[PDB]
């Protein structure tokens, strides 16, 4: 498992999925290797977005080892291109160059050298599949002897995040550091095609390393690593592929089942005061299928003194290529404390201060109120035109609808609330500490809602409370408990 | 086969112009007790932060002449980079101050010019692969 | 009508967070003898080269907490530039670190972060017209 992962000191290839399993293990693996190694060598972690680089830097702590934590583009720029470009190509080339991602697309590698030599800027390649900065960095290393000496002397291992999005030119540099410079590589990626890719992503180079590489040591990560063992056993029994991984335990305490005989508010009081299996001071969230089921529970609790705020699923809450970025644009529009730098951190690459000012100009048109649906669509196209990303028609309408109304404001609110209620689709992504669900929502016999039920069960982190509303739900438990000869998988009050 | 090649001391106290080859282990001796002590202080001024912050006084200049500039250069050999771990220590910090044409050598220099009004000459540390265009140590 | 506006002292010795307005002539007094001495030392660390080269020790940090950073900012007023000769002294050295939008104000700050391994936190001096993007004093 994870203990076997961190012990390996060689080239490690990690398959990460379900989210957050990659980030926590990455930070723990980095800080553990820093404690083992006392020599002068440092580590280098590279992330596509600037937020992930800042997220890793905050958890690691002091970087007195000289460790580099930053963007993929910022790494090759500050460590390879800028220091040794004059050594590789002569004194004609500048080291005070400014890289602009959006401007100055060129057709050939020879053309881009002239933009850097004469126009004093570092422009991107026109083809999204070919990266000019990494082609330049790899070229500089082969031309410059000092460049190869410095990289070997500075870093002994390099950590790479989200490797499935790396392009071929970006992939060539990483393999060049491992094959020629003999630098250890810790690779984290998602083998599934998924929904999120960098504009020049090719999953085959990552998939090819899993199939034909003898140097790397392959590992895998559990999807529900953060969930406790008792919650994992209750979640995995509903899907046939997941039933094999769980192991039975002599005593089960985290998953509680209680039949709904008293009103909904009384069940909440019973679990909080009579058995104290749920703490009122800990965050508590309740699961529903539809928005109406959440409203009636929220209104029933306001009468009993319980205070709650309910997050609804927005039109943007849909598996689309630009869903993650579109939500961040909404968070910058809705919230005043959300800085433009926080929005730029979500954008791939380390944008310059001048490029940030141009993107800020496009979005400032959305900060004026009551300017109708047509202008919101053009600002959105103008925004994504600079990023060279086309926008889905339903993604545009979903973005527009959220901008018009204040209905989905708290779903993108920066503030955090202790007690909430969310829909199964509302928080498909984020995870909660303790969750209560009801059985009548999910049809378990024909597996229509088993995927929504599996998501519902995996959201809870410490304690999961299940209400046995449906007899067919309880029958599917008792039937499969006999197939697997499981005496206890649930704790009933 | 030694990282420390030679050290040059110009116009520093009793050192008019002195060139001394070096190695990893060095032993200095002789009748001139003043020269041995100034030799160690000349190395501290180049490498010891605590002794370097105090700067140069009028007495530290050779023959108490403030017109002549004090110059202390340490020549280093980086040829054994492939098998010397301490050599890679220096490379990791020097970064781009080296050139590939003269990758085997690296210079560490101390230059000092005296100001009459300020009554104080500061210590400027430069390094680089070429002795002609040394750059200020960041 | 005074160049010296106010001084801010954060996390320096017994000064948790202290803001003091100023003028050309200032007199400090009170029961706390430790506060008066640390007040003068806080000004020396910002402006006296000889006392600034020694850097910050663990004791100089407030409540001996090295996590919190020491910050000493001196706010200046350059409105009387047309008739104040000493104001033109500062302008001639600051050069482009000022912006025309905030030409009336200028900040002089001292920032210090502690390193556990180096057992020593250095003194970094920044100045500039805007308090948000202060730049290192050359």
């Amino acid at each position: 498992s994870r203990e076997q992962i961190i012990k390996d000191g060689g080239n490690i290839l990690v398959t990460a999925g379900a989210g957050s399993g990659k980030t926590t293990i990455l930070v723990s693996k980095i800080e553990a290797d820093l404690k083992e190694n006392k020599t002068h060598y440092s580590i280098a972690a590279v992330t596509f977005t600037n937020k992930a680089a800042k997220e890793i830097e905050g958890r690691l702590g002091y970087s007195s080892r000289g460790n580099f934590i930053g963007t993929n583009d910022g790494f090759v720029e500050s460590e390879i291109i800028r220091p040794f470009i004059k050594d590789a190509f002569g004194n004609d080339y500048p080291d005070n160059f400014t890289a602009e991602y959006f401007d100055n697309q060129f057709a050939s590698y020879d053309k881009g050298l002239q933009v850097l030599k004469y126009q004093n800027i570092l422009g991107t390649y026109s083809n999204p599949k070919k990266n000019f900065k990494f082609q330049l960095a790899l070229d500089i290393l082969k031309k410059s002897l000092v460049a190869r000496q410095y990289i070997f002397s500075k870093y002994f291992k390099i950590f790479i995040d989200e490797y499935q999005d790396s392009d071929k030119d970006m992939h060539n540099l990483f393999m060049y550091l491992k094959d020629q410079l003999k630098i250890k590589l810790f690779i984290v990626g998602d083998p599934k095609q998924s929904i999120y890719i960098w504009r020049g992503a090719e999953p085959e180079n990552f998939n090819g390393l899993i199939e034909n590489s003898t140097d790397f040591n392959k590992y895998h990560l559990t999807s529900n690593f953060r969930c406790c063992q008792d919650i994992q056993n209750y979640s995995n029994l509903f899907n046939e592929e997941t039933r094999s991984l769980i192991k039975e335990k002599n005593e089960v305490q985290n998953v509680i089942s209680i039949a709904d005989d008293m009103p909904i508010s009384d069940i909440l009081l019973k679990l909080t005061e009579e058995k104290q299996v749920l703490n009122i001071e800990a965050e508590l969230v309740i699961l529903v299928r539809r928005r109406n089921q959440a409203i009636e529970i929220m209104k029933e609790l306001n009468e009993e003194g319980f205070n709650f705020i309910f997050i609804p699923q927005t039109p943007l809450d849909r598996a689309t290529p630009n869903a993650t970025l579109l939500k961040e644009v909404i968070k910058y529009v809705k919230n005043d404390r959300y800085s433009i730098y926080d929005l730029a951190a979500e954008i791939v690459g380390n944008l310059s201060s001048r490029e940030i000012k141009e993107i800020q100009k496009i979005i400032n048109e959305l900060l004026v109120p009551n300017i109708n649906q047509v202008l919101i669509n053009q600002v959105l196209i103008n925004l994504f035109a600079k990023l060279e990303i086309t926008l889905d028609t339903r993604e545009i309408t979903a973005f527009t609808e959220v901008m018009m109304t204040n209905e989905f404001d708290i779903a993108f609110d920066t503030n955090e609330y202790l007690h909430k209620i969310f829909t199964v689709h509302s928080a498909k992504g984020l995870e909660f500490n303790q969750v209560i669900i009801t059985a009548s929502d999910y049809n378990v016999h024909y597996n229509r809602d088993t995927n929504e039920h599996y998501v519902a069960t995996t959201r809870a982190k410490d304690k999961l409370i299940v209400i046995m509303d449906n007899k067919k739900y309880s029958d599917y438990i008792e039937t499969l408990m006999k197939e697997l000869k499981i005496k206890n998988i649930i704790k009933s009050i | 086969s030694s990282k420390f090649s030679n050290i040059t001391i110009k116009n520093f106290r009793n050192f008019e112009k002195v060139n001394i080859n070096l190695d990893n282990k060095n032993v200095i001796f002789g009748m001139n007790d003043i020269g041995k002590t100034n030799f160690l202080y000349a190395l501290r001024f180049l490498l010891d932060k605590e002794i370097r912050k105090f700067g140069f006084n009028k007495s530290d200049y050779h023959k108490h002449d403030t017109s002549k500039k004090i110059e202390i250069i340490l020549t280093l050999d980086l040829s054994n980079y492939e098998k010397d771990e301490d050599t890679k220590k220096l490379i990791s910090v020097v970064k781009g101050a080296r050139t590939s044409a003269n990758a085997d050598v690296f210079y560490i220099a101390l230059e000092s010019k005296y100001d009459d009004k300020e009554l104080y000459g500061n210590i400027i540390l430069k390094w680089g692969s070429e002795l002609d265009n040394l750059i200020d140590i960041p």
